[PDB]
Order: C-alpha cells, then sequence, then structure tokens
C-alpha cells in the first residue's frame, strides 16, 4: 500500500526509536542527588571535598556515578519549579552549627538558625517528597566547639538546660532536627558531624545510596 | 462403577480448570501490556504462559477419565499430548527457581545489578530454563507406546537401568535443587533485609513463607508417589493401591498452578490500576 | 560538502573490479546512497540503492546477481564491486546522496563520476530530440509515461534535472510542482496524470545542455531519453 | 506396562 | 532618591492607566456573537465533518 | 517622608478613580445578552492517534503552520518533531540541559526554540545542508527560569522568564532589543495577537498586562484573579483572550472594555488549570486540568459540553490546530494523544 518514499520514513523512524531507547537505557546507571542548603553552610567545602542557573557535578566512587544537582542560585519561587524533582534518588541539607550566635542580614531578629530549620521544615514535609531520604550535614563544628566556650547557647534556645558542653550541644542540635519529621515511617533522615578537614563523608553518602538502592529494588519486585 | 478418590480428584480437576483459566488469562494479557518497559515483567510473562499452556489440556484428560480409561484419540495423539503437558510444569518449577535467584542477586550485590543489568540478560536465562525442560521431556517421548486390547502409556521393555536413572535424576533435580535454592535464597534474603532498620518490612516474611509453603506441600506427594510407583514391580498390592491413589496424587499438584497469579494478583501494586491502564 | 569517486580503470573482457567513492563535508550516516551509470553518448540509468543502517539493498534486473554494494560508516566510504563485467559495462559511473522524510528534497547532490571501460516497468517518453533557441524566449519540454503517477497520498513522484556540458547533472525539480535549492525561479514544471511539462521563461547562456526526467513510483527507477537544447 | 502417568 | 523615582514612575502608570476609553458591554457581546454566527460554518469541531475531507479517520 | 505618603495617596485617589470609571461602564451581562441561542449539543471525540516514544515527562508542544507536524519536548533531554498523519518521527533533537519548560516552533518551519531553568534560549535550524541539525544561537541575559517564548517573525523573538521581566530579541546580532517590566512576581505565559504587533502576559501576583511591541511599553492592566495565572491565550478576532488561574477558574476579558466578561467553574471541580485555548469559530473552548482530563466549554453561555478524559495523570500542555482539524493533548504520563 506504501510508496517508495514512505517504507524509507518509516524505517528512519524506527531507527530514531531504537537510538532513542538505547539512549534511555543508559541514564538509569545515574544516582541522582539534589543540594539544598542555607546559602552560607557551606556548600561549596562539601562540593569540594567529595569532588577529586543551575550547577551540574559529576563524580565517582566504588563503581557507582552519581550526578549532583546544586540549585542555590535560582533565588526564584521554589514551589513553581520543585516539582521536577521528583525521582532523585536523595537530598543532601548542609547546616553550619557554628551560625547560632550570628543572625541573618535582613533582619537582626532572626536568626540563621531559624532560618535553617523554618527551610528544613518545608522541604521535609512537602507533597512530593513523601518517600525520600534526606542526608543531614553538620559541618564546620571546630569553630563551634571553639566559640561555645565563651558564648552560651541558651541565646537560640532559651528553654535549655546543660552542662554547656561540646556533646551535649551537639546532641540537642541533632534532636532538634529530628524531630521536626512528620511521618517517621516512610522517611529517614541520616545525620553526621564534620569539619573542614577529613576524609569520610563520601562513604556515609555511598552507604545511604546502598540503602535507599536497596529499598527501590526491594519495592519494585513487588516483595517489600 | 466408579471410586472415592476418582469423584474428589474430577471435582478438583474442574474446579482447578476455570480458575487458572480465567486468572492465567488475566495475568498474561496484563504482563503482556507492560513487557517492553520493565525487567520484572518479563519474568512472570513466561510463568503464565507456561501455567496457561498446561492448563489448557485439562478438558481432554477430563474426557480420557470420565470414560472409565477410554482412549478415542489415536496413537499419534498419545505419543505428543500427554507428554507435552509434562513440559508445562518443569518449566514452571525452574522459572520459580530462577527468580528467587534473580531476587537474592538484587539483594546482595546491588552496585553490580545498577551497572550491568539489562533485559537481554533475563530474555537469555528464560530461554535457558525454557530450554533445560526438552532433556527432561525427552525420555517421555522417546519410551511411550499404545496398547489394543485401548490404553497408551510408558513400556520400558526389557528396559530397567534407564527406568531407574531416568527416574533418579527426575526426582533429584527437579525437587531437591529448586527447593533448596528456594530455601537458602529468602532465609539469606530475610536475614539481610531484618539486619537493616531502612529495609525492614513484614510483607516480605509473608510472601516467602506463602510461597514456600504452598510449593512444599502441594508438590511433596506426587514426587514421593512417582517414584515409589517407579521402584517397585507392577505385580505386588501395594503398586495397586498406589495405582487407585494415582488420580487423587496427581489431582494435588495443579493446586499450585491455581495459586501461583493468584499471588501476584494480590501482592502485586497496583493490580487494578495496571488492569484498567490496558 | 563533496563526494570524490576513483577506482576506474581499464579491464579485460572477462574481469572484475571495485568502485570507491569517499564523502567529505555532510553526515554520512544518515544519507542512502545511489549508483547511476550513463553510458557514452547516450543516456543514464540507475544501477543500485542502499538506504540508511545498511537494511534495504536494491539492485537493477540487468545488473542483479553481478553487483555487490558494502558501506562502511566510520570511514564514510561506499565501495560497488563487480564480479562478472560483459562488453556492455562501459560507462561513467556517479554516486547520488538521498534523505526520505517529509518535506526532503532527494537527489541533491550528484558529485563527480568515474569512467570505466571493457575492451511492470514505467516507461518514460521524450518525444523531442533537439530544439534550436535564442536567448530572451520561453522553451516547454514534455514528459509522458505509461501508468499514472499519482498515489492514493496526493503526491506525484515526478522528477527533472539538467546536465550542462562537460559537468555532472544537478536537481531542478522534485515531484513536479516543487523547486530545489540553488536554482533560479525562472524554472517552473506542472502536469497532470501522464502529462508533464517543464517551463523556462528566460533563457541565458548556462541553460545549454540536456534535461532528464524520472519517476519514483516504484523499483527499479527508469529514466527518460534526454532532451537537448541547442543555441 | 503402567496405565496413566509415571 | 530611588523610593521616590520609583513612586512617581508608579503615578505616571496610574496617570496613564485613567486616561482610556470605554465603551458598553453590550457591543462587545454582540461583536463576540456576530463574529461566532459568521464563522460558525467552518468548524471542524463545532460541525463534524464527513469522513471523507477526515484526514484522521 | 511627607512626599512619600502625598504620593502614595495620589496613586490611591487614581486607583479609585479608575475604579470607578470601569464600573461606570457596566450596563450588562455576557450571559444576559447570549440567553438566547441554541446551546451545542453534546460534543464526542475519540482518540484517533496515539504518539509514544517519550520516556520522561512531557512539558510542552506546539502545532505547526500546515496543521501536519508539530514538536515536543521532554525531561530526558529530547525534542521530538513529529508527523501527525501517518505517526511518524522526522526528528529528534538533544540537549545539553535537560531541564526543558517551553518550546516554539517557526511559522516558516525553519527554526525551533527552546529554552527553560538555565537562563539561555537555543535556536536550533532545521534546513542544514550538513544533514544533521545544529544550534544558531544561545540567547543569555536573563537572570531567572525561562518560562516562555515565541517567534515574533523569522529573526524575532518574544521570551518570559522567571525574573519578573520580558524581553525582545534580535537573533542575527544576540542582544536585547526592547525590555518589558513592571510585574512584581514570575511571569508564567504570554500570547502574540494574530496582527503580530501586541502581546499579553500573566504573573504570580494574579494579574494579566498588555504590551505593545514597537513603543515597547504597557497599556493595560487586568486583575481579578485570586492565584497564580498558568496559562492564556487570545481570541481568533483579536478582541478578548481567556485566563486560566490556580483556583479553579477560568476568566474571558475584553480589550476595549477592562472588565470581566465571563467565568468558567464548578463546585466538582477544585483543582487548578495548566492550559486554555480556543476554537478556529470560537465558539467553543478547551482548558486541561490536572485532575487527569481535560474539560470542554460553550464560550457563549458558560456550560460544559463534553469531557475528554482519557489520561492517566495531569494534563500539562494542549493545542489546536490552524485549521481546527483536530486537538492534541500531553500530559505527565509521556504519552500524546490527538483528537477529533
Amino acid at each position: 500500500t506504501l510508496s517508495a518514499e514512505d517504507k524509507a520514513a518509516v524505517e528512519r523512524s524506527k531507527m530514531i526509536d531504537r537510538n532513542l531507547r538505547e539512549d534511555g537505557e543508559k541514564a538509569a546507571r545515574e544516582v541522582k542527588l539534589l543540594l539544598l542548603g542555607a546559602g552560607e553552610s557551606g556548600k561549596n567545602t562539601i562540593v569540594k571535598q567529595m569532588k577529586i542557573g543551575i550547577v551540574e557535578t559529576h563524580f565517582t566512587f566504588k563503581d557507582l556515578h552519581f550526578k549532583m544537582f546544586d540549585v542555590g542560585a535560582q533565588r526564584s519561587e521554589r514551589k513553581k519549579w520543585i516539582h521536577c524533582f521528583e525521582g532523585v534518588t536523595a537530598i543532601i541539607f548542609c547546616v553550619a552549627l557554628s551560625d547560632y550566635d550570628l543572625v541573618l542580614a535582613e533582619d537582626e531578629e532572626m536568626n540563621r538558625m531559624h532560618a535553617s530549620m523554618k527551610l528544613f521544615d518545608s522541604i521535609c514535609n512537602n507533597k512530593w517528597f513523601t518517600d525520600t531520604s534526606i542526608i543531614l550535614f553538620l559541618n564546620k563544628k571546630d569553630l563551634f566547639e571553639e566559640k561555645i566556650k565563651k558564648s552560651p547557647l541558651t541565646i537560640c534556645y532559651p528553654e535549655y538546660a546543660g552542662s554547656n558542653t561540646y556533646e551535649e550541644a551537639a546532641a540537642y542540635i541533632q534532636c532538634q532536627f529530628e524531630d521536626l519529621n512528620k511521618r517517621k515511617d516512610t522517611k529517614e533522615i541520616y545525620t553526621h558531624f564534620t569539619c573542614s578537614t577529613d576524609t569520610k563523608n563520601v562513604q556515609f553518602v555511598f552507604d545511604a545510596v546502598t540503602d535507599v538502592i536497596i529499598k527501590n529494588n526491594l519495592k519494585d519486585c513487588g516483595l517489600f | 462403577t466408579l471410586r472415592v478418590p476418582d469423584i474428589l480428584a474430577l471435582v478438583i480437576f474442574a474446579v482447578v480448570f476455570l480458575v487458572g483459566v480465567l486468572g492465567n488469562a488475566l495475568v498474561v494479557w496484563v504482563t503482556a501490556f507492560e513487557a517492553k518497559r520493565t525487567i520484572n515483567a518479563i519474568w512472570f510473562l513466561n510463568l503464565a504462559v507456561a501455567d496457561f499452556l498446561s492448563c489448557l489440556a485439562l478438558p481432554i484428560l477430563f474426557t480420557s477419565i470420565v470414560q472409565h480409561h477410554h482412549w478415542p484419540f489415536g496413537g499419534a495423539a498419545c505419543s505428543i499430548l500427554p507428554s507435552l503437558a509434562l513440559l508445562n510444569m518443569y518449566a514452571s518449577i525452574l522459572l520459580l527457581a530462577t527468580i528467587s535467584a534473580d531476587r537474592f542477586l538484587l539483594v546482595f550485590k546491588p552496585i553490580w545489578c545498577q551497572n550491568f543489568r539489562g533485559a537481554g540478560l533475563a530474555w537469555i536465562a528464560c530461554a535457558v530454563a525454557w530450554g533445560l525442560a526438552l532433556l527432561l521431556t525427552i525420555p517421555s517421548f522417546l519410551y511411550r507406546v499404545v496398547r489394543e486390547e485401548v490404553l497408551c502409556g510408558v513400556d520400558y521393555s526389557h528396559d530397567k537401568r534407564r527406568e531407574r536413572a531416568v527416574a533418579i535424576v527426575r526426582l533429584v533435580l527437579g525437587f531437591l535443587w529448586p527447593l533448596l535454592t528456594l530455601t537458602i535464597c529468602y532465609t539469606f534474603i530475610l536475614l539481610r533485609t531484618w539486619s537493616r532498620r531502612a529495609t525492614r518490612s513484614t510483607k516480605t516474611l509473608k510472601v516467602v513463607v506463602a510461597v514456600v509453603a504452598s510449593f512444599f506441600i502441594f508438590w511433596l506427594p506426587y514426587q514421593v508417589t512417582g517414584i515409589m510407583m517407579s521402584f517397585l514391580e507392577p505385580s505386588s498390592p501395594t503398586f495397586l493401591l498406589l495405582k487407585k491413589l494415582d488420580s487423587l496424587c496427581v489431582s494435588f499438584a495443579y493446586i499450585n498452578c491455581c495459586i501461583n497469579p493468584i499471588i501476584y494478583v494480590v501482592a502485586g501494586q497496583g493490580f487494578q490500576g495496571r488492569l484498567r491502564k490496558s | 560538502v563533496q563526494l570524490v569517486e576513483s577506482g576506474g580503470g581499464l579491464v579485460q573482457p572477462g574481469g572484475s573490479r571495485k568502485l570507491s567513492c569517499s564523502a567529505s563535508g555532510f553526515a554520512f550516516s544518515s544519507f542512502g546512497m545511489h549508483w547511476v551509470r550513463q553510458a557514452p553518448e547516450k543516456g543514464l540509468e540507475w544501477v543500485a540503492y542502499i538506504s540508511s543502517g545498511s537494511g534495504t539493498i536494491y539492485y537493477a534486473d540487468t545488473v542483479k546477481g553481478r553487483f555487490t554494494i558494502s558501506r562502511d560508516d566510520p570511514k564514510n566510504t561506499l565501495f560497488l564491486q563487480m564480479t562478472s563485467l560483459r562488453s556492455e559495462d562501459t560507462a561513467m559511473y556517479y554516486c547520488v546522496r538521498s534523505i526520505y522524510y517529509y518535506g526532503s528534497s532527494p537527489f541533491d547532490f550528484w558529485g563527480q563520476g568515474t569512467t570505466l571501460t571493457v575492451s511492470s516497468d514505467i516507461v518514460m517518453t521524450q518525444a523531442t530530440s533537439s530544439v534550436p533557441v535564442t536567448p530572451g524566449e520561453s522553451v516547454s519540454i514534455s514528459c509522458r509515461s505509461s501508468k499514472s503517477l499519482l498515489h492514493s497520498n496526493g503526491n506525484t513522484y515526478l522528477y527533472w534535472f539538467l546536465q550542462r556540458p562537460g559537468q555532472s547533472p544537478q536537481l531542478l525539480i522534485y515531484r513536479m510542482s516543487n523547486l530545489a535549492s540553488g536554482v533560479p525561479d525562472r524554472f517552473s514544471g506542472s502536469g497532470s496524470g501522464t502529462a508533464f511539462t517543464l517551463t523556462i521563461s528566460r533563457l541565458e547562456a548556462e541553460d545549454v545542455g540536456v534535461y532528464y526526467c524520472m519517476q519514483h513510483l516504484e523499483y527499479p527507477l527508469t529514466f527518460g531519453a534526454g532532451t537537448k537544447l541547442e543555441l | 506396562f503402567k496405565p496413566x502417568w509415571x | 532618591t530611588a523610593s521616590i523615582a520609583q513612586a512617581r514612575k508608579l503615578v505616571e502608570q496610574l496617570k496613564m492607566e485613567a486616561n482610556i476609553d470605554r465603551i458598553k458591554v453590550s457591543k462587545a457581546a454582540a461583536d463576540l456573537m456576530a463574529y461566532c454566527e459568521a464563522h460558525a460554518k467552518e468548524d471542524p469541531l463545532l460541525t463534524p465533518v464527513p469522513a471523507s475531507e477526515n484526514p484522521f479517520r | 517622608g511627607s512626599e512619600l505618603d502625598q504620593l502614595r495617596q495620589e496613586a490611591e485617589q487614581l486607583k479609585n478613580q479608575i475604579r470607578d470609571a470601569r464600573k461606570a461602564c457596566a450596563d450588562a451581562t455576557l450571559s444576559q445578552i447570549t440567553n438566547n441561542i441554541d446551546p451545542v449539543g453534546r460534543i464526542q471525540m475519540r482518540t484517533r492517534r496515539t504518539l509514544r516514544g517519550h520516556l520522561a515527562k512531557i512539558y510542552a508542544m506546539h502545532w505547526g503552520t500546515d496543521s501536519r507536524l508539530l514538536v515536543s519536548a521532554s525531561q530526558d533531554g529530547k525534542l521530538i518533531i513529529w508527523d501527525s498523519y501517518t505517526t511518524n518521527k522526522v526528528h529528534a533533537i538533544p540537549l545539553r540541559s535537560s531541564w526543558v519548560m517551553t518550546c516554539a516552533y517557526a511559522p516558516s518551519g525553519n527554526y525551533v526554540a527552546c529554552g527553560g531553568l538555565d537562563n539561555i534560549c537555543s535556536i536550533y535550524n532545521l534546513k542544514t545542508r550538513e544533514g544533521n541539525v545544529r544550534v544558531s544561537r544561545e540567547l543569555a541575559g536573563h537572570t531567572g527560569y525561562l518560562s516562555c517564548c515565541r517567534f515574533l517573525d523569522d529573526n524575532q523573538i518574544v521570551t518570559s522568564s522567571g525574573d519578573t521581566t520580558c524581553a525582545l530579541w534580535d537573533i542575527e546580532t544576540g542582544q536585547q532589543t526592547t525590555t518589558f517590566t513592571g510585574h512584581t512576581g514570575d511571569v508564567m505565559s504570554l500570547s502574540l495577537a494574530p496582527d503580530t504587533r501586541l502581546f499579553v502576559s500573566g504573573a504570580c501576583d494574579a494579574s494579566a498586562k498588555l504590551w505593545d511591541v514597537r513603543e515597547g511599553m504597557c497599556r493595560q492592566t487586568f486583575t481579578g484573579h485570586e492565584s497564580d495565572i498558568n496559562a492564556i491565550c487570545f481570541f481568533p478576532n483579536g478582541n478578548a483572550f481567556a485566563t486560566g488561574s490556580d483556583d479553579a477558574t477560568c476568566r474571558l476579558f475584553d480589550l476595549r472594555a477592562d472588565q470581566e466578561l465571563m467565568t468558567y467553574s464548578h463546585d466538582n471541580i477544585i483543582c487548578g488549570i495548566t492550559s486554555v485555548s480556543f476554537s478556529k469559530s470560537g465558539r467553543l473552548l478547551l482548558a486541561g486540568y490536572d485532575d487527569f482530563n481535560c474539560n470542554v466549554w460553550d464560550a457563549l453561555k458558560a456550560d460544559r459540553a463534553g469531557v475528554l478524559a482519557g489520561h492517566d495523570n495531569r494534563v500539562s500542555c494542549l493545542g489546536v490546530t490552524d485549521d481546527g482539524m483536530a486537538v492534541a493533548t500531553g500530559s505527565w504520563d509521556s504519552f500524546l494523544k490527538i483528537w477529533n
């Protein structure tokens, strides 16, 4: 029925379909991570530690290929473009715990710690991230331990009664971050403490990603 | 006149025939709809096809049973058709074993499964599983005759060693190997799944226990009766009792064929949505 | 964009030889290739066609079983192998590009030619063989066939092109209504059913040559006897 | 000879 | 002088926006009705075309 | 200061004067005038063709001039040109950035424009002597994600981005020639008038603004919505336009009189609107919600007259051919459907 110049078009369409499928098979071998924060939290330091409009980063660790997205420079309305990151494997959230004393430039009354907690609450309880894993990095702890002796922690939290040491303060901050979750069943939060000099953040990320991959594989087969 | 086991076996084949035909048709349609983009689907597709082909030949055996062991079909038919429903059970058994191995290899070593997994490997594994049943089926093809007294069956005239060897190999492989693989893989998968707080769940235990228990209970009588029938001389009253119970013993195996798609229908995510999609 | 052909020499009445052509300046892997043979002081006829992806290969009846085509996309080279040669296989061979999708213009580039010397089907008829002309007057050329070229989809598969003296053919009109790229608007084409006309309004010194019409309903592609214009 | 399966 | 400049820009915009003519809504409704009635004949979706002239059959 | 307060008071009293002048000219509603026109019967549409090949989320599509070809953009980093009548693929263009949110097809069928979430608008040339598809120009200069782009002519383009500004470019030079400002929130969509002289745009501050290409400065502003505006489209006549918002309501405006003509909403729908399109005769209006189906209205009486419920996810893009022969719908399930 078809003429001589339609069979060639059909063959061209078939070749296009084959190449498109072959190229799309390769995009499922990538582990996608979304990096967020509060501006001065220390994104750049963590990025240069784990590495040998929108910013994209590649790296590899033990035969695993990572795809890191940084969107800190958007400065736009987040609810209008946050739905593009639906199938992200994990979220990486960086916080500088040495900024409890300081306050934001925009408002002297509002401190950076409360802003970070509010943004964490907004991201965690979104309708698009019901079953998305969150990794929480707390960076620059050496300045925090050097500054905790001069100034008390009661400025940020007036309802705190502790020995004002490093361990208790770190545990209290960790618990305060962990308590904002509202699912506790299908969502998991991983917390870690780090300074400028370290070599074990990539291992933490690798373990969390391995757990997420195992959960996804179990859920796909129906055994979960 | 008829006997007690025959009526129960007949009723079971009727119920299993209807339920299996319906379920297998629905499952094969649903899984063939989405067999191009999902790697998991093409595992169960072959199993559903094999199960449907096994259940489709039941009514002919039904009418060969109701007529008091009468065979109004012909010598050619008995040399193929009865031996065509034997491959479609070993194929299902080997497919279950392969699926268990695949799940174990997904849970352990997941980085290798993220990089070097494709649909081609699954198709090759399915083809190997299908082909391995032909080797077991060939001795059924090669040693079946028809007697006009009309009966038709296996006749190992002057042949004893080959019968013993084929029975032993059939039993040991087709029962011990998949059962051991199932048990070991599922025990290890449960231990590693419950070893971390992130991946723990209660559905895995239920599914694993259901599958293993159904397989074991529904396949033990067939093998235990068949091996004794193969070993024991026909001139013995115990052989007569085994022949009396043979219809019911065969009747207790197809219930596994009935059960197999029910688990996928019930323990699957959004089965109704997938049905409405197609 | 350029196509260079080589491998053509003098052969005995019985023997074998291979011709090669190399591309430079375009995506070779996405273009189908045609081989065209022109006899000395005669017309030109189709030989073979190879498609993108090496899926479809078509030969002519007169060369079936003796000619082989091959393609190398890594190196961008087309080969043609001749295992048995008669005395009638003395001609000049050209290589033609082709692309096929909605809105495409196949038979756009012809490249150069290589000389080789040896020591049902739709009939395309052009009654006119020579026409004298003085610059500044219109000229009409007619082409007719044996079967209607109109298809159920609404397209008519007729092609008009030109050959200058001592030069390679160049496409003029494709699908009997569309003007090609790089050609002046003086040329026009029309027709219906079996009859087709090509009209030139104003003639210059570069319009002298031989004109050919071709059909593309089905394989093999059949060519018409050329229509010469003399000053 | 064994009537039926086996 | 940025704040007063922005205020001047806004008040100039309000000067412009308050210097336009207006017509009755009935006239616009009648114009829309007239266009719809005039061009309702050549709408394949409004009046289904026969399968002979439908390219998507 | 005192000057700021007096200028704010002046602005308030100009706003009051504008409101009074607008209310002065309101005499009748469209429903009363169109209360005698016979109603169109139940419209039945069937999925004639289904286009497949995308393996990710589809975000935008645009029809051609000959009503045969269309272009679609997906998050898999691909831009695909189709053939509606034969269901074939003509061109598949890879993208350097996979975060696409819009696409545009040139009226002459020579170039295709694409951009989003990267502050860059890329122009791709379709008719190339080399035989492939190559990028011709990368327009940069925006400080936010690009929301919409439309070809003004074969050499001019109009872009709307997330930095509350609109721009008119010049492809051969690569520099902006006119910038439109005045929006407080991000700008989501724009539509071009049929005479290629004016265009309207909608912002997240629940407002729409009319702009003139030549002068390059605003003329009129329309308000009335209660949430973000997601889609906008002109009437075929050019004297009206329809707006869709996230508060489950569509509105139809007028140019000569800056008023609300008719509103389209129902009690059973509490979901937003993503795309809005018109018909060739202007009698028929189509809107695609995110409740997994589209909806159809009579533009003169505000009554539903058919449901194109055939999708399994949110409808994002909807288009109508120039000759009005068929409509096309895309969604988040990586499927395009043609209805006739």
